[PDB]
């Protein structure tokens, strides 16, 4: 349960820096601009996840649906083994029924 | 107005800092630690349900299900291929009117309906379209040239005595699906495709006078009509002399989907132009 | 000469507008160089400190996506194989070494996957949410109607020392209409500053609203943000999306 | 072999038909109130009374009714601006006489609200009329 | 700071490579030229009598329309014999 | 381009204040003054701007941009220009206060 | 990581890149397109459309060939174009 006994380099965040001070800005493109691209536009990520939500099964469901012909062999099997137990612990246990 | 607004001069500024969400908004969730939460964890004690293995939803623990004891009958039988016909009350026609959402003045097909959001169609559910009820007969004062689906005796009584026409049309599902949302059509970058015909068993409705149905001899409707007054004993208003006359014997071609365009046309909506076809075997098909 | 500015759209009839200095940003000294209306329904609106919370907090997650994930038992490298039998050896029985029990084994629950917190808050909401930032803005007197843009020179010193002269906090927003159409002296001279902010109407936001102390709105600004904002409140629900020909719409 | 076709402007006025609008109208005027649907536009001026309660988009009196655990059944006004406990005072003693005892009430000021046991709907939507709102 | 440009949807007709692979089946369509053209259309660079069916389409529309779709009058006649036989 | 120093904002109503008023009630509307002098409405922009900003450079005090829709009748700005404000903290106010002899009160910012 | 092209493309990317890309055009273009072989071993609905007997409805039908196998000593005959099944 030892602690650290010297303190740490204080960190001094500026939350004034450029990608701080500019956050959240074009949240609003729909609404004042005329609605033509829906904020979901803004949304960098990966290619499956972009202005989409959902439980772990249906995220794997879908990251194979969209990419599944790119992936690495290994990761590909790993994918469709996950997808195998979530689907058979989802719809077979739990306590609710 | 809103004295709130006196009352934020007085206090500090609203900040990322200071913000509340409205209480109640969120229930907090609990988790299975510490000695009330913890410990079996609200999943009991041994047996198949602490394990989490319970059987699944109908099952009755081996005695013959209920769901599956009962015997099958056709309740929901052939239910996808069932016609439906959304309702629209003649107050809710005149509710519409009055609001000025849609107007009397010029025709009124399901496309004004729709767009007024005195109604919502949707085709892949079977709607066929609207249906004419009479829950507003007596208090319906406006005179409008309206055409639907389908009908009611009473309804078609109650728009005559004020002047008015009804006449019953048919769409076929992808007819509708145009007809009640033209402006997604047009972008498709289709030409306007013929209206189907009724199928077999509606024939009767649509060939009948009584129903002013659009496939009708023209030469019963005046008669009929009439005999529609004697019924509900109202003096049959004289529909030839009034003023807005070209308006109200306004039809469409029963192979058509619009007012004034027609089959075979394209709707470029960019050049606000439209181009129709001057192929010989194209205007056969599209006219036939 | 005076600059005085109606309101271009109709107040309801049981409410008056309300009224902002014109400030213009060419003098340090010139503060109060007009007069101007703005609409009750936009800057006046009921102060709702709610709504405000649940689009800043919507503003915040909505983009997010977190890339965390942890090996579960089946992903890690090995132990496809029971590390001793049964029974007998005296031990505690397991099957895979890399049972999320073991050191070097998977992790039981843990973060799985790139995960999305999308979602979107109904529009006459954002919209609310967005009125309510202005009105605050306002209401708590750290709002100002400024008319131009146009500054005297490309020195950023000259900007804060602006801000000092009329005590505008050590924040600034700064909303201009288009983004092409930006004055160059203000351009340079904001370019170098971290608390001062150059943005374009439609990066008006809230998050960015409650991080800068002051509020800065042109004069085509305010007649824009005000149609676009009221707009709403007469509109149907869209029939289909509004980026497609409507009768009176754009 | 592409078919020969023929560009004309002079039917696009009945594709201008077929466009929805986007916001919604304001009411035609008439010759005779209340219309035959019942409709009664708000006043020339507007009340003194120390709140005043906002038409919804559509034109009409913003009360509505609601359930909850299939047996309780209320009454809500909406879109209050003004003392809020002046109409809750208003409406306590307008319902008062009908149920022999004070109606029970659930004020939110900051939702600019008012909300009321039972289905009171159309008997306040008929007082709210009577006081020009 | 200054913010970044805000993103626009680009009202320029959009034509992919037909030739590289990496490109999409469905934006290689005769349906997505026609939604091309019906988007603009004038600065689509869509030939617009492409936008009706072929002689072959137009055959087979036609053959499939005279199977499946009867007559007016073909369809009374089939009534008539069915009521003819219920009495 | 020079800066001017700040003002202290810290104001105190002077015992001219009614003369002050109606002079620029008179100026401004250019008007021989109705009756009652502090009743006229200020409802017009032009009137309003220049009235305000003339008792603005007159009084070294301005109406901040929330309370401008707040005066209609010229007797509000008889109201607001009668009332001070100290710019003065909580803490500095309490320095000041005439505190007893066993309080000591040091500031170390 | 991922691949940037699937991998159902990478025989097809593989005719593209050295030597297949010296071979004639017309070759190339005999191998491109996979005609449907004649039905051999399953027989052919000719409609595109049939009307489900249970149902009473018109229904779009397919038609889908039969996996049949060739040994290779079926390639130094003429079995003509079936195999085992
Ligand atoms: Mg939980
Ligand atoms: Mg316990
Ligand atoms: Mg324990
Ligand atoms: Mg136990
Ligand atoms: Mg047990
Ligand atoms: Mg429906
Ligand atoms: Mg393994
Ligand atoms: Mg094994
Ligand atoms: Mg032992
Ligand atoms: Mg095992
Ligand atoms: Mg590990
Ligand atoms: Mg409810």
């Amino acid at each position: 349960f030892h602690v650290r006994v010297t303190l740490p380099p204080r960190k001094v965040v500026d939350r004034w820096n450029e990608k701080r001070a500019m956050f959240g800005v074009y949240d609003n493109i729909g609404i004042l601009g005329n609605f033509e691209k829906h904020p979901k536009e803004l949304i960098k990520g990966p290619i499956w996840l972009r202005g989409w939500k959902g439980n772990e099964l249906q995220r794997c469901i879908r990251k194979k649906r969209m990419v599944g012909n790119r992936m690495f062999i290994d990761d590909l099997h790993n994918l469709n083994k996950r997808i195998s137990y979530l689907y058979k612990h989802f719809n077979r246990h739990g306590k609710y029924r | 107005g809103p004295r709130a607004l006196d009352l934020l001069r007085a206090l500090p500024r609203v900040s990322l800092a200071n913000l509340k969400p409205n209480p109640g908004s969120r229930k907090p969730e609990r988790r299975p630690r510490g000695r009330r939460r913890g410990r079996k964890c609200g999943r009991g004690h041994k047996g198949e349900r602490q394990r989490g293995t319970r059987p699944r939803l109908g099952f009755e623990g081996g005695q013959t299900p209920f769901y599956l004891r009962i015997p099958k009958y056709g309740f929901n039988e052939g239910h996808s291929f069932r016609h439906q016909y959304q309702p629209l009350s003649l107050n809710r026609l005149q509710y519409l009117i009055d609001l000025g959402r849609v107007d009397p003045t010029q025709p009124i097909d399901l496309t004004q309906l729709v767009n007024g959001r005195g109604v919502t169609i949707q085709p892949s559910k079977r709607d066929y379209g609207v249906q004419l009820v009479e829950e507003g007969a007596d208090t319906f004062k406006a005179k409008v040239n309206i055409e639907v689906q389908m009908a009611s005796e009473l309804a078609i009584a109650a728009i005559e005595k004020n002047g008015g026409v009804v006449t019953t049309a048919f769409y076929d599902p992808r007819s509708l699906e145009i007809l009640c949302k033209p402006v997604p059509f047009f972008l498709r970058g289709q030409p306007i495709p013929k209206r189907m015909l009724p199928p077999e068993a509606l024939v009767p409705y649509y060939t009948d006078a009584k129903n002013r149905g659009y496939l009708a001899d023209p030469a019963r409707f005046p008669e009929a009509r009439l005999e529609l007054a004697r019924k509900y004993g109202y003096v049959l208003p004289d529909i030839t002399k009034d003023e807005l006359f070209k308006m109200l014997s306004t039809r469409k071609d029963p192979r058509q989907i619009f007012f004034g365009l027609a089959p075979g046309w394209v709707v470029n909506m960019a050049d606000k132009k439209i181009l129709k076809p001057t192929d010989e075997n194209l205007l056969k098909y599209y006219s036939s | 000469p005076p600059v005085l500015r109606k309101c271009e759209l109709p107040v309801p009839a049981h409410r008056r507008p309300v009224q902002a200095w014109i400030e213009s940003l060419r003098g340090y000294e010139q503060e109060r160089v007009g007069l101007t209306e703005l609409h009750p329904d936009v800057f006046s609106t009921a102060p709702r400190l709610d709504i405000l919370h649940q689009v800043a907090i919507w503003q915040k997650n909505f983009k997010r996506i977190s890339y965390a994930k942890t090996k579960t038992r089946a992903e890690v490298r090995g132990g496809g194989r029971k590390p001793w039998v049964q029974k007998g050896s005296g031990r505690a029985r397991h099957g895979s070494i890399r049972s999320p029990i073991w050191r070097g084994g998977g992790v039981a629950h843990g973060p799985r996957g790139p995960t999305s917190y999308y979602y979107m808050l109904p529009m006459k909401v954002r919209v609310q949410g967005l009125k309510v930032a202005l009105t605050v803005k306002l209401a708590q007197d750290d709002l100002h109607i400024v008319d131009s843009l146009e500054l005297p020179t490309a020195d950023p010193q000259y900007l804060i020392e602006l801000a000092r002269y009329r005590r505008w906090g050590d924040s600034v927003l700064l909303v201009d209409l288009e983004h092409e159409d930006m004055p160059q002296n203000v351009v340079a001279a904001t370019s170098g500053l971290k608390t001062f902010n150059l943005v374009p109407a439609v990066g008006l936001n809230v998050h960015s609203m409650l991080k800068h102390q002051t509020l800065v709105l042109t004069l085509p600004t305010v007649a824009f943000l005000e149609e676009k904002l009221l707009w709403h409140n007469s509109r149907y629900t869209p029939l289909y999306p509004f980026r497609l020909p409507y009768c009176d719409f754009p | 072999e592409y078919p020969s076709f023929v560009e004309s402007v002079d039917e696009y006025h009945f594709v201008e038909r077929l466009l929805p609008p986007a916001s919604i109208p304001r009411p035609p005027k008439h010759e005779h109130y209340p219309t035959p649907s019942g409709w009664q536009p708000p006043r020339d001026p507007a009340p003194s009374l120390p709140y005043f309660v906002r038409r919804s988009r559509m034109h009409n009196i913003p009360v509505y009714r609601d359930i909850t655990h299939g047996n309780r059944q209320m009454t809500v006004i909406r879109k209050v601006e003004g003392d809020i406990w002046a109409l809750q005072k208003d409406v306590e003693d307008f319902l008062s006489p009908l149920l022999g005892k004070t109606p029970v009430t659930q004020v939110n000021e900051v939702t600019g609200t008012l909300r009321v046991k039972g289905y009171f709907d159309q008997q306040l939507k008929a007082w709210l009329l009577e006081k020009g709102f | 700071y200054r913010a970044r440009p805000p993103p626009r949807r680009s009202q320029e007709p959009r034509w992919p490579d037909p030739d590289d692979p990496l490109t999409p089946r469905w934006q290689l369509s005769p349906r997505y030229a026609a939604k091309q053209f019906a988007r603009h259309g004038a600065a689509s660079g869509v030939a617009a009598g492409s936008l009706w069916p072929s002689q072959e389409q137009l055959r087979e529309l036609e053959a499939e329309e005279r199977e499946w779709y009867p007559s007016l009058a073909a369809m009374q006649e089939s009534l008539r014999v069915q009521q003819l036989a219920e009495e | 381009l020079v800066c001017p120093p700040i003002q202290s904002r810290t104001y105190i109503p002077p015992e001219d204040l009614q003369s002050r008023l109606e002079s620029h009630v008179k100026e401004v509307f250019g008007s021989s003054v109705p009756s009652n002098w502090q009743d006229i409405s200020l409802e017009d922009v032009h009137l309003k701007f220049s009235f305000l900003a003339r008792l603005a450079n007159d009084l070294r005090h301005a109406v901040p941009n929330s309370r401008l829709h707040q005066m209609c009748r010229v007797r509000d700005v008889l109201d607001f220009y009668n009332v001070p404000v100290q710019d003065r903290s909580k803490f500095d106010e309490l320095i000041a206060s005439n505190l007893p002899h066993n309080l000591k009160i040091t500031w170390g910012y | 990581p991922l691949h940037k092209v699937p991998v159902g493309l990478w025989k097809q990317l593989r005719l593209w890149e050295g030597i297949y890309s010296r071979l004639p055009r017309h070759y190339l273009r005999s191998l491109e397109e996979a005609r449907t072989p004649t039905p051999v071993h399953y027989r052919p609905h000719g409609a595109k459309f049939k009307i489900n007997p249970k149902n009473w409805q018109r229904e779009r039908v397919e038609d889908v060939p039969i996996p049949v196998h060739y040994p290779p000593e079926s390639q130094l005959g003429l079995w003509g174009g079936e195999g085992w099944v």
